[PDB]
């Protein structure tokens, strides 16, 4: 039973579409065109982070807006203080390909990971000495590509292997597993709730994820190319995802489909990082074409631009309370925008 | 075998998945029109804050 | 959603012809190079030939060079393989796949694990 | 007051910065490599006090277009061909045609016919190189066959920036492959090349 | 030929011969004479009485050489005086018979010619630098040292502006006048032997800026990564440090043995070479290492060659000076102008070559011009 198993599967999603069109009475943009806008938005790198070697493919910020961490290829995880430039720590990592990283919501540790399969959390409360590998959460057959931490105790990580997992840090195991996606998970992003994350994958779709019950229970299909980010709206109630196809998509909850499309005719180049601001009027996605784009998530146009990086802008994040945006970038550098 | 496996539970997957309840496109726009333009006035970034308070100078 | 739908196949006299059609939809067609590949029975999956964006540059392997040709028509998001000469060798489940990102002129799509940019395949037999 | 925690923060930073200085010393001389053909396994080797620290993947899934990413800043992309042979030839295709590895180098390394490539029936032994001692014509001109298919995919759309350097089986190559890679980009920053 | 320094100089001499010759003068009897003394112009014993004092001309003279026997005449009154003519002014001279070749005369189109070059090599120099320090993006170990080597060259512009206008000025304050008190106070001073070594020094180190920079290019393609941070310190000591380790032993042996003129007069020929040793040195280095890397350029090519490895070497001839190994009394002319007329623009190809041209900074340029348009 495969050939009438695929067709039944077709006339559910061909229902599924249906059911959707039937709320897609009017769009986003229709109902959106009242709006003043925002107009041209000014920023200028208030503090260029230096001293990574190698390129920088992530960055998280704290809860505090004052201290992030970034990882670099080099095999090193730096923790920046962004107000005065100076670097807190600077964590030695045993992988050199580190492809991820986050900053724990107290900041009591930080995690990184990235082709070695394991996702090392290193503890910054440092009772004895300086920073230590706390825990390492092997069990992945992937890459370690996105990570954030729900608390000090759980976190969630996504890999290659097409799976993400929820990980308890005292015992080092996996309590949940998500096997929906079939392609490379490469980003996820924690609703401001912690109660349900979204992650987007290489299968062009966008899969929302409970963390206590481990099942799936929305998908969006609406790209034409390989998901590289993804970031919940500050609401909890929707994400904008940004995929290789030059195309940013926001995506509602409850919709159940794309509300909106950000793209433009002269950009050609992916997106690799997107990340809302405070109020969420502000779409800030990361491309491939060496600069940053800010997006109006209701109008759908390029309110700003941050072209300061010389070179592909891998992660991109906004702080908790709005202040400021520190961009990364393959040219080994952090460049604070506000 | 593992081929008709994973489709069937595929499929069971996004059986449970349709049935799940939906909200009109426009009360959802509504809603995010709604939240930003409560969360404008405190956004730093919609809003530059004058240099006298900003921390980055 | 992005979706390849491949049509034609089942059996041909070794010698004969055979035309194959795959709809493509959820994506637009003329960006994305788009390629053939096959899975004989006993055996992994092969890329086969594959076409330009606008059609501009064209490949085959030596197995299928000169009784294989490919042609896409951007006017209806439609990919076309015509097949010439059919060995009895040729039999295999006919895929096709798309380029992952646009623009781009690398494709990593002969991969085993089922990947994402490729249809459910239409079984050629000789 | 803030003066003493920020020359403490000052201090830190000033250890860090000694610290990163002496990494980026350590970081610049060794030349990282890639191979294909934990989840990654390293190999150091060192030839003529330089050190090679060469990357092979373990255990990863067969879609690489992403992972490979991480490699657009190494020194060279070792590719190793063991029909297969053209499946390696799609697959270095693959790479020498990446967005993001177009700016590395591959030291190609070959191993191991006529009625897979038909243009084996028209092609003939070049005359700019010559045989190892001992050989047959006929296996030269399969081995030259066979490098010659890798490079005319080099030599379309190489545009100067990375170039391609077969070799038949060695270090003592990839180490001499390095530098050269290493002399041509050198002379592309002044413009020599 | 001869110049107003060179005259001035041999007016020197000539006045210690004059002050000799009358301190060794016998006294005259009758004592019924004229007082001796100095004129500034030629030297006069005691005047006999009712008669015309007679001496050679000055051999000091631009013009001497072309009028050698002629002699200059001076009148004493009856009384045992010069003929004063009045109470205020000098007295009578008759110096007629002498009255008719300097460098910067006979040499005013090539003069004007390295003053254009080194202008433009200043202009296009400290553009480069700014551009340089400002993008940001081109601060790096090669680009340090081209900063460097620029800042060199603005040192070697500067000490040629800084020459050129000192002589002009001192030639024109110098005009219808032979007292030259001013020229004695300033030759005599310790700042001009200062300004002198200040000069040598920056020639000294911009050929040993290009000598770093020749040197830093072969370590790049001969040498495997060394350490960056000592190795650029250890390369801006050798360039600004090293010209010490023989221009300031120059300018103290020079001191301690010769003392006069300035050091303007090697007269020994081997103070001379203690200081050009290193410079013809550091020539013959940066030749050998245009020819390794033109061999090395070659080896890339051969692995259709004709215009890129002429570009190539029409790009490092001005990085590495290798117009100096060929540069390096009889028809001095020619060489003279081309060595002067390369020199000058030397810097401005540089500059041209290494900024304007640089695909990086250009790249840098298009990024700004695009940054401008987003704004
Ligand atoms: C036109 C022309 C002229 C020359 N040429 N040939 C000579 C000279 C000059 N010469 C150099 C400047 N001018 C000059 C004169 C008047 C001018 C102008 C412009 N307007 N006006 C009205 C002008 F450009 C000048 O005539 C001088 C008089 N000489 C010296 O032995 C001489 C005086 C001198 C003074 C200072 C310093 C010490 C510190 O304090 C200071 C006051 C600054 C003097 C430093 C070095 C000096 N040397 C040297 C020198 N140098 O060059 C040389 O070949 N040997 C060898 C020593 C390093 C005879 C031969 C060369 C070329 C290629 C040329 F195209
Ligand atoms: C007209 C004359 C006096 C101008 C002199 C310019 C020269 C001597 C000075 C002015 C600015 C200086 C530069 C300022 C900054 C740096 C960064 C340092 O890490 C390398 C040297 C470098 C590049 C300096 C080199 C010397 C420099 C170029
Ligand atoms: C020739 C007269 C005017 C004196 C000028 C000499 C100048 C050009 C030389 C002498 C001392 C040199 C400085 C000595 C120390 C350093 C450290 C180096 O890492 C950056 C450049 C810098 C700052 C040098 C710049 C160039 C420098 C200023
Ligand atoms: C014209 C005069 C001022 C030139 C002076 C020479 C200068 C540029 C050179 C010569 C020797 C050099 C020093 C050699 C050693 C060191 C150790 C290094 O870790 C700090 C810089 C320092 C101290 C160098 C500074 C620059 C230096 C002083
Ligand atoms: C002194 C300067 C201004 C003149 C130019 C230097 C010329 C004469 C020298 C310097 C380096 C030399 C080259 C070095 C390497 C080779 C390899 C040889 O098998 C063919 C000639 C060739 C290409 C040489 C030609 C002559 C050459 C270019
Ligand atoms: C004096 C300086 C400024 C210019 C020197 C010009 C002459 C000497 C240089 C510049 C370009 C050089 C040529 C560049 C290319 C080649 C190819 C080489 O295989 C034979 C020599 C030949 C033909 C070189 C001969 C020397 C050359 C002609
Ligand atoms: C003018 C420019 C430097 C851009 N290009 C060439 C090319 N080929 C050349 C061949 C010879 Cl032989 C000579 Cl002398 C000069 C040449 N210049």
């Amino acid at each position: 039973e495969l050939d009438q198993l695929r067709q039944e599967a077709e006339q559910l999603k061909n229902q599924i579409r249906d059911a959707r069109k039937a709320c897609a009475d009017a769009t986003l943009s229709q109902i959106t065109n009242n709006i003043d806008p925002v107009g041209r938005i000014q920023m200028r790198t208030r503090r260029t982070l230096r001293g990574h070697l190698a390129k920088i493919y992530a960055m998280h910020w704290g809860t505090d807006s004052r201290l992030l961490v970034s990882a670099s290829q080099d095999g090193k995880l730096i923790i920046w203080d962004s107000y005065t430039t100076n670097k807190v720590h600077a964590i030695p990592l045993r992988s050199s390909w580190v492809m991820t990283c986050a900053y724990a919501p107290s900041g009591n540790y930080v995690a990184c990971g990235g082709l070695d399969n394991i996702c090392s959390i290193y503890n910054l409360k440092t009772r004895e000495g300086n920073v230590r590998v706390s825990r390492e959460l092997a069990g992945h057959t992937g890459y370690l590509s996105c990570c954030r931490f729900l608390d000090d105790n759980q976190i969630v990580t996504s890999s290659g292997d097409t799976t993400c997992a929820l990980w308890d840090i005292e015992t080092g195991q996996q309590t949940t597993t998500f096997t929906g996606h079939t392609g490379d998970v490469m980003s996820l992003s924690l609703a401001p709730d912690t109660r349900l994350f979204v992650s987007g994958a290489c299968d062009a779709s966008a899969k929302l994820w409970d963390v206590r019950e481990g099942m799936c229970r929305q998908t969006f299909t609406g790209h034409e190319s390989d998901i590289n980010a993804i970031c919940f709206f500050p609401n909890g109630n929707a994400f904008a995802t940004g995929s290789d196809d030059a195309t940013c998509r926001l995506f509602d909850l409850r919709a159940d489909q794309e509300l909106m499309t950000y793209s433009h005719d002269n950009i050609i180049c992916g997106i690799t990082s997107v990340s809302f601001s405070k109020s969420g009027r502000l779409l800030l996605a990361g491309y491939d074409d060496f600069n940053c784009n800010v997006w109006d998530a209701l109008k759908a146009d390029r309110a700003g631009v941050l072209a300061g990086h010389d070179n592909r802008v891998s992660c991109l994040g906004v702080t908790d309370d709005g202040m400021a945006v520190a961009t990364g970038s393959w040219d080994s550098f952090l460049k604070i925008w506000n | 075998t593992a081929s008709i496996a994973q489709a069937r539970k595929l499929v069971e997957q996004l059986k449970m998945e349709a049935n799940i309840d939906r909200i009109k496109v426009s009360k959802a726009a509504a809603d995010l029109m709604a939240y930003c333009e409560a969360h404008a006035k405190e956004d730093p970034l919609l809003t530059p804050v004058p240099a006298s308070e900003n921390p980055f100078r | 959603q992005v979706q390849l739908q491949e049509s034609g196949g089942g059996l041909v006299q070794p010698g004969g012809s055979l035309r194959l059609s795959c709809a493509a939809s959820g994506f637009t067609f003329s960006n994305y190079k788009m390629n053939w590949v096959r899975q004989a029975p006993g055996k992994g999956l092969e890329w086969v030939s594959d076409i330009s964006q606008s059609g501009a540059s064209i490949s085959y392997t030596g197995s299928v060079k000169g009784r294989f040709t490919i042609s896409r028509d951007n006017a209806k998001n439609t990919l076309y393989l015509q097949m010439n000469s059919l060995k009895p060798e040729d039999t295999a489940v006919y895929y096709c796949a798309r380029c992952p990102a646009p623009f781009t002129r690398d494709c990593f799509d002969v991969t085993s694990t089922t990947y994402a940019y490729r249809g459910q395949g239409t079984q050629v037999t000789v | 007051d803030q003066r003493n925690e920020e020359k403490a923060q000052r201090e830190a930073n000033k250890k860090i910065e000694k610290q990163l200085q002496k990494d980026k010393q350590v970081y610049r001389a060794t030349h990282r490599l890639l191979l294909l053909g934990s989840g990654i396994f390293e190999t150091k080797f060192q030839v003529d006090k330089v050190n090679f620290h060469m990357f092979d993947v373990g255990a990863q899934r067969d879609e690489r277009r992403k992972w490979i990413q991480c490699f657009n800043d190494v020194t060279a992309i070792i590719f190793v061909v063991d029909n297969r042979l053209q499946a390696a030839l799609k697959l270095f295709d693959s790479i020498w045609n990446n967005k993001w590895l177009r700016d590395t180098s591959v030291i190609l390394f070959l191993n191991k016919i006529e009625d897979y490539f038909p243009e084996f029936a028209r092609y003939t032994t070049p005359e700019d190189a010559t045989p190892e001692p001992g050989e047959d014509p006929r296996v030269t001109r399969a081995k030259y066959f066979i490098r010659d298919e890798f490079l005319r995919i080099s030599t379309a759309s190489g545009d100067g920036r990375h170039y391609c350097y077969p070799h038949f089986t060695n270090i003592r190559r990839v180490f001499n492959d390095c530098r050269d890679i290493i002399q041509r980009m050198h002379l592309r920053q002044y413009e020599l090349l | 030929t001869v110049s107003l320094w060179e005259t001035v100089q041999k007016w020197r001499e000539y006045r210690r011969q004059c002050q000799r010759s009358l301190t060794e003068d016998p006294p005259p009897a009758t004592d019924l004479f004229c007082n001796r003394t100095f004129d500034e112009y030629a030297c006069w014993p005691d005047g006999e009485p009712g008669s015309f004092v007679n001496v050679s001309c000055p051999w000091y003279l631009p013009w001497a050489s072309s009028v050698p026997q002629g002699h200059v005449y001076r009148f004493c009154t009856a009384e045992g005086l010069w003929l004063q003519k009045d109470n205020s002014s000098l007295p009578w001279r008759d110096l007629s018979e002498c009255e008719e070749s300097s460098p910067e005369e006979q040499l005013l189109f090539l003069y004007i010619i390295y003053t254009v070059g080194y202008a433009l090599s200043f202009s296009a120099l400290v553009i480069a630098s700014a551009i340089l320090l400002g993008f940001r993006h081109l601060h790096c170990t090669r680009n340090y040292i081209h900063l460097n080597l620029f800042a060199s060259f603005i040192l070697r512009a500067l000490s040629v502006f800084i020459k050129d206008a000192a002589l002009k000025w001192m030639y024109s304050t110098a005009a219808q006048q032979h007292q030259w008190d001013g020229l004695l106070s300033y030759q005599d001073s310790l700042s001009c032997r200062l300004v002198f070594l200040l000069m040598q020094y920056c020639v000294a180190a911009n050929y040993y800026w290009l000598l770093v920079e020749g040197v830093y290019l072969y370590t790049l393609l001969a040498f495997s990564v060394l350490s960056e941070q000592w190795i650029f310190r250890l390369y801006v000591s050798i360039g600004w440090g090293v010209p010490l380790l023989f221009v300031v032993p120059w300018g103290i042996v020079k001191y301690l043995y010769e003392d006069e003129g300035c050091w303007t007069r090697n007269s020994n020929m081997n103070y001379w070479l203690i200081i050009r040793l290193p410079i013809l040195f550091a020539i013959g280095v940066n030749f050998l290492i245009f020819v390794r890397v033109i061999c090395i350029v070659v080896s890339k090519l051969k692995a259709d060659i004709k215009c890129r490895l002429a570009k190539s070497t029409l790009t490092l001839i001005p990085l590495l000076g290798t117009h100096e190994v060929i540069f390096a009394g009889t028809l001095r002319f020619i060489k003279l102008f081309t060595e002067l007329s390369f020199t000058s623009f030397q810097g401005l190809m540089v500059a041209i070559l290494y900024c304007f041209v640089n695909n990086e900074v250009q790249l840098e340029f298009r990024k700004s011009w695009e940054r401008w348009r987003l704004e």
